[PDB]
């Protein structure tokens, strides 16, 4: 017979049904767990290609029509390319070469959050900084990172009792080396009974020759001691082996003492 | 099954709801199915965070049909989600058949199948969450608050998450003494106080760099301390940078330590702090002046 | 203990020049680094020059070329020569002297100055 | 009138340990410089440890880390900790007091022997 024919009105599109995935790579980015970055319409053409491009998430489809969104599952950020910076979070491989900006065929990979607190870092760090390698910044940051054990996760305080025990090991055999030099100093600046005893117990397995070259103040000749008893202030106020004398290879004693000082004003 | 009569009669409550009057031949196929069309324009919720407009989404058919019914400003919030499974009639696509006392889900299964009348397909489901950013200029217009009209909450919150981080990286090295680059340093995360060391190795005579000193001491002091040093080996001849690196050949380790209470001036109260190292301003406190 | 005399502070019309003198004395067994602060009434202390041990001379923005800072270690004195001088510099001059006592004690030590109009 | 009598020697076997005592009667510590010397037969005396008026120790780099100076000023007693003792270590140690200032008041103690086997 007649049926009544009625078109359905006009349809209006939303933010969602006009977002494109080839312009939110840096909304994507900054995407953590358990978040849905609704990515919008997506073709069955183009979820390969974005599935490669972003392959530490997942597309999950949440309505009709193609509507997805990015579901992130992992970090997968090599130890290079997320520890040996504090300000770098994410980076881009393409043609086996590792960018900061974005390109359309490039293949985002991302760090942990604060991956330096995590602990995962230290094995890395530990080779990358004892050698040739070695950036003073980034290396006394990782090392003041290390001395930041409330901020750590405890795999972060596990990996830092190891940390330490190996940096003992290390550093016993020579404390001239400049990660070594940097961890005597952040011992100092921790200021414990156990930072103390570490800094004597590795100063004091030092060699014979850098002992000879460094703790002239700690180590002093007869003549000096003998002299050092005919004033009532303490011989490092006073001793020109102490007036110049790098602080940080310095006995915790010696330090000490270096601030019982008299000043005269 | 053939059709015979077809009309629409008016709904007895809503103007939206109808009733399709079908009667074909075999008696036992005759219904009064009450069907719904959608006509207005939503700028409120009819659930609580939720819109669902009686529109049936026939499989096919345009997704801006579902949102043809909501206020654009009003719909930057909300997203389609799946809906519950429905029927409509081919003829009228969008539809939205009620399975009211006699018309029931077998029997519109039974049209469907045997007369070409009615199609299946999904309702419209809105489910609210928050802004939606596609571009990227939409971040940084959101992370700089420079304008927080249409903006999530993610990328909006005097940063207290790690969103606008990447950003800032970049935005705060070209302008320091910004407000808000200072409240996102005080977030104290690595990327801000890893910019704002680099930023201070240069420019560390700045204000904005003492406010960073006083921030990050004295849990977070290795990058004062890298700043302060890169900044007395640039700037050799600044004054300030004499307890730090005293300017006497191979001597600049003069005042390390204890030793900085050996110079009254580095100890003084009306020197900032900015100008000596973290091992130093401890020293400070036990100073013996006689 | 260790003691500071300045001299040679006058009164002077704008635009001309003068000579202060500081002469350590006591038990001194090292003079380190020599300097001169300047302070005015209702202004904070300010520094003008410094002479470190072996006569090198670093002087401050506000009087450089214009003052002249040297040493005597013959004589343990230090001496400051002001030209082109200035309303400006009305100011009470001190010196401040860092080094070891004769009983071997740290002394950082500033010395009461005269009056420099 | 002056009582610097040190005591505690004996005889320990290589890395024992040994506490010297030396009670002063005569000697306030907050105004004196004490030292722990030692004298071995055939060779000349030798600092072996030293306290200032304040608690800063000082210790030969022979001795360094295995002997330990210690000061009660209620008991006004100064003690020296000696671990790890080797035969080079054999010898009589005394006590010494240098008064801050006076310079001439140098008061030396009878000694004690302390004898190490291997």
């Amino acid at each position: 017979v007649e049926l009544p024919k009625r078109d359905p009105p006009p349809g209006v599109p939303t933010d969602e049904m006009l977002l494109n995935v080839d312009k939110m790579h840096d909304v994507i980015a900054p995407a953590k767990l358990l978040e849905y970055v609704h990515i919008g319409p997506l073709a069955k053409d183009k979820e390969d290609k974005v599935k490669k491009r972003y392959p530490e998430f997942r597309l999950v489809n949440t309505g009709p029509g193609g509507l997805s969104a990015l579901l992130r599952q992992s970090y997968a950020g090599t130890a290079p390319n997320c520890c040996r910076t504090f300000q770098r979070t994410h980076y881009w491989k393409k043609d086996g070469k590792i960018s900061d900006k974005y390109e359309e065929g490039a293949v985002l990979e991302s760090c942990w959050p604060d991956v330096h607190d995590t602990g995962k870092c230290d094995v890395d760090l530990f080779d990358w900084c004892q050698g040739d390698t070695f950036d003073r910044n980034i290396c006394h940051q990782w090392i003041g990172s290390a001395f930041n054990r409330a901020d750590r996760t405890v795999e972060g305080q596990q990996s830092l009792i190891n940390l330490y025990n190996k940096m003992q090991t290390l550093c016993s055999k020579d404390a001239s080396v400049p990660i070594c030099e940097s961890f005597l100093h952040h011992l100092r600046a921790h200021n414990t009974e156990d930072s103390k005893e570490m800094i004597d117990y590795i100063l004091r397995q030092q060699s014979a020759d850098f002992k000879q070259k460094y703790m002239r103040c700690s180590y002093p000749t007869r003549d000096k001691l003998e002299e050092s008893l005919k004033y009532a202030e303490p011989r490092e106020c006073w001793d020109p082996e102490c007036s110049n004398a790098n602080v940080n290879f310095l006995l915790t004693r010696n330090y000490n003492n270096l601030g019982l000082c008299n000043i005269v004003r | 099954v053939t059709l015979n009569r077809i009309k629409i009669a008016p709904g007895i409550a809503d103007i939206r709801d109808k009733y399709m009057e079908l009667g074909f031949n075999y008696p036992e196929y005759n219904r009064a199915v009450k069907f719904a069309e959608e006509s207005y324009t939503y700028y409120y919720e009819t659930s609580p965070g939720e819109i669902k407009p009686k529109f049936c989404l026939i499989d096919g058919m345009s997704i801006d049909h579902c949102s043809s019914f909501i206020v654009p400003e009003f719909a930057k919030q909300y997203v389609l989600i799946h809906g519950e499974p429905c029927s409509s009639f081919k003829f009228r696509p969008g539809s939205l058949i009620y399975y009211q006392n006699e018309v029931t889900p077998e029997y519109i299964k039974d049209l469907k199948h045997a007369t070409d009348y009615i199609a299946s397909g999904q309702r419209c489901h809105f489910i609210k969450k928050d802004y939606l950013l596609g571009d990227s200029d939409s971040v940084a217009k959101c992370c700089s608050k420079t304008n927080t009209k249409h903006c999530p909450k993610i990328f909006n919150n005097n940063y207290k998450t790690e969103h606008c981080d990447d950003f800032m990286t970049g935005f705060c090295r070209n302008d320091p003494g910004n407000p808000n680059c200072l409240e996102w340093l005080r977030a104290k995360r690595k990327p801000a106080m890893s910019t704002y060391s680099d930023i201070c190795s240069k420019h560390m005579d700045a204000r904005y760099c003492s406010e960073f000193i006083r921030i990050i001491r004295p849990d977070y002091f290795t990058f004062g301390d890298t700043a302060l040093y890169v900044f007395c080996n640039d700037h050799k001849g600044n004054r300030n940078c004499w307890c730090a690196n005293y300017p006497k050949s191979n001597s600049g380790d003069k005042y390390l330590g204890p030793r900085v209470c050996w110079l009254h001036e580095c100890t003084d109260e009306s020197r900032d702090r900015k100008w000596l190292y973290y091992n130093q301003d401890v020293q400070r406190t036990r100073c013996k002046y006689v | 203990e260790v003691q500071l005399v300045e001299s040679g502070g006058g009164l002077v019309q704008a635009g001309g020049s003068l000579r202060l003198s500081c002469v350590a004395s006591g038990s001194i067994f090292m003079i380190d680094d020599m300097g001169w602060y300047r302070r005015a009434p209702g202004n904070e202390r300010e520094w003008v020059a410094t002479t470190h041990s072996g006569g090198s001379t670093v002087y401050a923005d506000s009087v450089k070329g214009r003052f002249t800072i040297s040493r005597d270690n013959a004589k343990n004195t230090v001496y400051l020569q002001m030209n082109s001088l200035k309303p400006e510099d009305t100011a009470v001059y001190y010196c401040n002297a860092q080094g070891l006592t004769g009983s071997r004690q740290r002394y950082d030590v500033l010395g009461q100055g005269t009056q420099v109009t | 009138e002056v009582q610097l009598q040190a005591s505690g020697g004996g005889l320990v076997q290589p890395g024992g340990s040994l506490r010297l005592s030396c009670a002063a009667s005569g000697i306030v510590f907050s105004n004196n410089r004490m030292s722990w010397y030692r004298q071995a037969p055939g060779k000349q005396r030798e600092v072996v440890a030293t306290i200032t008026s304040g608690g800063a120790t000082d210790y030969q780099d022979s001795v360094e880390g295995r002997f330990t100076i210690s000061r009660d000023m209620a008991k006004n007693t100064v003690y020296l900790q000696m671990n790890s003792l080797k035969p080079e270590d054999t010898a009589v140690y005394f006590c010494n007091a240098r008064r801050d200032n006076f310079a001439t008041a140098i008061y030396w103690g009878q000694g004690t022997q302390v004898t190490v086997s291997s």
